[PDB]
C-alpha cells in the first residue's frame, strides 16, 4: 500500500558510506552490494578506507537499511521503511554499550538514481581506553535480535528499541541498548505502523581476496506482528 | 554459482522463463546458490513463478533445498501464499516437516500469515 515499495519488488544496488570518530579516533567505511526485500536478504561487503578499523566490525553492523527487511501481504501497511522512498528517511540512534562508551549515529537513507545509499556520520565517546571495543575483545560474528517498532504521529515516523548482544571471547556478553528514530526527508505521505518487530539474522565472514581491513556481511530480516503470550 | 550458475540464479529471480530454460539446456548448474546458499528454485518459489518452478525440478532441482537461514522453497512460496506452487513443490517430495531457525514449519508460516488454502493443505 505505497508506490515506494514498487522500488523493491527485484534485486536492489546498495551503497553505504560512514564518517566515523570514536574518542578521537578518525575513520571512514565504505560499504557496497545488494538487497532483496522480498526475501528479506542483504549481502554486502564493507572496507575501513582509512586503515585498520579502531572499533570491532560488529560494533557497527546496526549502523551501516531497514527498507529490506521482508514485511509479509498481511502487514504491507506496516513498512515505514519503503513508504518513504524514494526521496527517503532519516535514522538517528543512540547506542549504549553497557559499562562502557555510546554511539551517536545521523544516517540519510534514500535512493540516489536506482541505488539505495545510506550515508552516516558516527560519533563515539567515553570508551575504556581496554574495554571490550577499544580493546577488540568481541568475538567476529552476531547474534539474531528482535527490533521492536512504533508509529510517532507526531514527528510522521517511527521509534524503535532493541538490544544487541555481542559475543566476547572469555564467554561472556556486552549489550549494546539502542534506541532509535525515523524521519522521512520528503513531504510526501507516509504509512504509519501498528507496533510490530523485525526478527534479524546475520552471519560475518571475510573476502579471502581482500587486503584491506573488511567485513562481508549476509543478513536476513523478517517482520512479524505480536502474538498471543508475548508480554 | 559458477558463471553459468550465477546467470541462471540472476534470471531466476528475475522471472525470466525463457532465459532460464536456455541456461538449463546448456548445462546451468540447478543447484547453483548464491553466498546465502538460495539455489535457483527458491528464488523463483519466492517470487510464484510457476514455469521456471517446473522447469527447475524437471531438470532435477533439489525440492528440499536449505538456505543459511533454513528456509526450504516450500517456506518461501507459503511466505507469499504461491497455492499452485505449494501444491507441485509437495508433488515432487517438498518436507512439510522441514524447520527453519525459528522451528517454523510452512504450515506454520500460513499459520502466521492467516491462509486457510494454503493451512489445508500443508498439514
Amino acid at each position: 500500500v505505497s508506490k515506494g515499495e514498487e522500488l523493491f519488488t527485484g534485486v536492489v544496488p546498495i551503497l553505504v558510506e560512514l564518517d566515523g570518530d570514536v574518542n578521537g579516533h578518525k575513520f571512514s567505511v565504505s560499504g557496497e552490494g545488494e538487497g532483496d526485500a522480498t526475501y528479506g536478504k542483504l549481502t554486502l561487503k564493507f572496507i575501513c578506507t582509512t586503515g585498520k578499523l579502531p572499533v570491532p566490525w560488529p560494533t557497527l553492523v546496526t549502523t551501516l537499511v531497514q527498507c529490506f527487511s521482508r514485511y509479509p501481504d498481511h502487514m504491507k501497511q506496516h513498512d515505514f521503511f519503503k513508504s518513504a522512498m524514494p526521496e527517503g528517511y532519516v535514522q538517528e540512534r543512540t547506542i549504549f554499550f553497557k559499562d562502557d562508551g555510546n554511539y551517536k549515529t545521523r544516517a540519510e537513507v534514500k535512493f540516489e538514481g536506482d541505488t539505495l545509499v545510506n550515508r552516516i556520520e558516527l560519533k563515539g565517546i567515553d570508551f575504556k581506553e581496554d574495554g571490550n571495543i577499544l580493546g577488540h575483545k568481541l568475538e567476529y560474528n552476531y547474534n539474531s535480535h528482535n527490533v521492536y517498532i512504533m508509529a510517532d504521529k507526531q514527528k510522521n515516523g517511527i521509534k524503535v528499541n532493541f538490544k544487541i548482544r555481542h559475543n566476547i571471547e572469555d564467554g561472556s556478553v556486552q549489550l549494546a541498548d539502542h534506541y532509535q528514530q525515523n524521519t522521512p526527508i520528503g513531504d510526501g505521505p507516509v504509512l504509519l505502523p501498528d507496533n510490530h518487530y523485525l526478527s534479524t539474522q546475520s552471519a560475518l565472514s571475510k573476502d579471502p581476496n581482500e587486503k584491506r581491513d573488511h567485513m562481508v556481511l549476509l543478513e536476513f530480516v523478517t517482520a512479524a506482528g505480536i502474538t498471543l503470550g508475548m508480554d | 554459482g559458477s558463471d553459468l550458475g550465477k546467470k541462471l540464479l540472476e534470471a531466476a529471480r528475475a522471472g525470466q522463463g525463457d532465459e532460464v530454460r536456455i541456461l538449463m539446456a546448456n548445462g546451468a548448474d540447478v543447484n547453483a546458490e548464491d553466498l546465502h546458499g538460495s539455489t535457483p528454485l527458491h528464488l523463483a518459489a519466492l517470487i510464484g513463478h510457476l514455469e521456471i518452478v517446473e522447469v527447475l525440478l524437471k531438470y532435477g532441482a533439489d525440492v528440499n533445498a536449505s538456505d543459511m537461514w533454513g528456509n526450504t522453497p516450500l517456506h518461501l512460496a507459503a511466505w507469499s501464499g504461491h497455492l499452485e506452487i505449494v501444491e507441485v513443490l509437495l508433488k515432487n517430495g517438498a518436507d512439510v516437516n522441514a524447520q527453519d531457525k525459528f522451528g517454523k514449519t510452512a504450515f506454520d508460516i500460513s499459520i502466521d500469515n492467516g491462509n486457510e488454502d494454503l493451512a489445508e493443505i500443508l498439514q
